[PDB]
């Protein structure tokens, strides 16, 4: 009942930039914080930021202050990414993930992902 | 004195206060309140033993009760709490205690616990009673012809 | 102006608080009947 | 930052028994008296499902078979008995300071 | 109120409902008392620190 | 005056299998739960389970499946330990333990010990 | 399971002065805010006394010069003055979850 629509895959060239989307639905979405986690096969699933759509502020994980951007459409209920030189290793899953059913707020609401490629 | 009480165990000064047993919890500055279901005296079981096997040292620190909505109902877990309302998780645990001697109130008298075990059940006049009541023998003037 | 001194307390000695007490309602008020009357000596 | 380990990179495991691993927070994570420690599971292709938050509070939609552990640096998970559904990769992550992080995983598979 | 309290310092509770200074603590939902022996005022001395 | 009888040595066949026991006096014997310990001198003090009398449960030491199996007889306030296979390794003192003083659940009643010897 | 360590295997201590040993739990043993830990001396052919229980607790009938401190995984067993009633077998060991087990042991004896 709550759920994450997300994009689908990108192919991309790599340095390029792009905007990925998180649909919310099932509740209010200006009432719970947007993360964004970052999944590479090789590397361990890494957290990126994360936005708070009431007010728009957000917090970003330090190594992505201009590679990834986020930004809130309460109107359409859906939070963005803006990734900006995209890397061969960017490449990789990103999943947006929510509150809302554990007691404290932790990342129980996922997203199916997006899938984002750069090559040639 | 009746903030702070309400503070402290809001479900008993909620369910003075509103006229009914009611679960309460404090919001802030108000009280939420939520009306408790009734449940027959005989539909209620006490487990003899309230230790925990799976693990030592800790003990059920309020009798374990299984009971029945409906006379028929299936049987429910539950643990035992103050002014006889049975709470639906049994999560109240504490060290285990030596000479640990109890009366929790259960129906209309006490159910006597000794190293966390049962011993007995006790009339509720089998305790001697002192009296937080101050009494104020008003008697009224009679009638004069 | 006298001290105290308390040693642990044991279940030899329980005391419980007396329950509330159901004391009276009020009385139902005498009924009256209203009406005209006209005393005589 | 905070640095998770988790002593089974892989833990290949028999059905029916104890399944056990460990999570190293390398300091303190508790908070208000509450260790900010919580465990994901994910089955590969598709995201990451809650498993116990608070180190100790099992999450909602799981089986008590999954139980938690630890305070401190120190956080263990327990499963018992262990079922072809836990055959997945596990991640202990805190959720402490703001650049809250993850555990390097654990494997569980059959012997 | 009074349950409250006698959650609270059982000590000053069961000393005022009984009617003279008693230890006392509960045993779940029972009072367990203990009566105090008084001690004579000029018979206490207190540490300066 | 809470005092734990136990018997005395056992010579025995190895692979054989023995009964070692412990008179619990002093206390009301199905109030507290009674643990039992393996001494050898070689290696440390081992716990090997306990049982509860009141209910006849009890919990083992996860080594001491069929090696080892408590009964209690609250009639005779004697706990029982039934010992199969044992090993030459098994040649060791056990003891029988309680609660009561210590204001936890902790093990500060023992008995004389039993020192259980297998040979030929 | 809970491993219990002491750092002191045998520790020969003179009449009088301090005596330490250490206890390691490996991880949390503390529930409650009570910490499960048990000190146990065991003069050699007679069996084990309790010292101190809850690890901050002294035993009952057991003279003060015993002291007990620790906390999360680190015990640790103070005596002072140490005399010859101490030259003993000493056993820390936890009683948070069901298989409690036993520290290594420390030895105690004159320089």
């Amino acid at each position: 009942q709550v759920q994450l629509q997300q994009s689908g895959p990108e192919l991309v060239k790599p340095g390029a930039s792009v905007k990925l989307s998180c649909k919310a639905s099932g509740y209010s979405f200006t009432t719970y914080d947007i993360n964004w986690v970052k999944e590479r096969p090789g590397q361990g699933l890494e957290w990126i930021g994360w936005i708070y759509p009431r007010e728009g502020s957000t917090n970003y994980n330090e190594k992505f202050r201009g590679k990834a951007t986020l930004t809130a459409d309460t109107s359409s209920s859906t939070a963005y990414m803006e990734l900006h030189s995209l890397t061969s290793e960017d490449s990789a899953v990103y999943f947006c993930a929510t509150y809302g059913s554990s007691r404290y707020y932790t990342m129980d609401y996922w997203g199916q992902g997006t899938s984002v490629t750069v090559s040639s | 004195l009746w903030n702070e009480a309400r503070k402290l165990n809001p479900n008993a000064i909620a369910s003075v206060t509103v006229g009914r047993r009611v679960s309460a919890r404090m919001l802030g500055d108000v009280m939420a309140v939520s009306t408790c279901v009734p449940v027959a005296a005989d539909n209620v079981i006490v487990q003899n033993s309230m230790r925990i096997s799976s693990r030592p040292g800790a003990c059920y620190s309020r009798p374990l009760v299984s009971f029945r909505y409906e006379d028929q109902g299936p049987l429910v877990e539950g643990q035992l709490g103050e002014n006889n309302e049975l709470r639906l998780t049994r999560d109240a645990i504490e060290p285990c205690t030596v000479g640990h001697r109890r009366y929790f109130t259960f129906g209309g008298g006490y159910v006597y616990f000794e190293e966390y075990a049962y011993s007995h059940q006790l009339s509720r006049a089998d305790i001697t009673t002192v009296s937080t009541f101050i009494d104020l023998n008003i008697t009224m003037l009679e009638d004069h012809e | 102006a006298n001290f105290y001194v308390c040693p642990p307390p044991t279940g030899a000695t329980v005391v419980q608080f007396e329950q509330p007490r159901r004391c009276p309602t009020r009385p139902e008020g005498q009924n009256y009947t209203e009406g005209i009357a006209v005393v005589f000596k | 930052d905070i640095v998770l380990t988790q002593s089974p990179t892989s833990l290949a495991v028999s059905l029916g028994q104890r399944a056990t691993i460990s999570c190293r927070a390398s300091e303190s994570v508790d908070n208000f008296g509450i260790s900010f420690m919580n465990w994901f599971q994910q089955k590969p292709g598709q995201p990451p499902k809650l498993l116990i938050y608070a180190a100790s509070n099992l999450g909602s939609g799981v089986p008590a078979r999954f139980s938690g552990s630890g305070s401190g640096t120190d956080f263990s998970l327990n499963i018992h008995p262990m079922e072809d559904d836990d055959t997945a990769m596990y991640f202990c992550q805190q959720s402490k300071e703001v650049p809250l992080t993850f555990g390097a995983g654990t494997k569980l598979e059959l012997k």
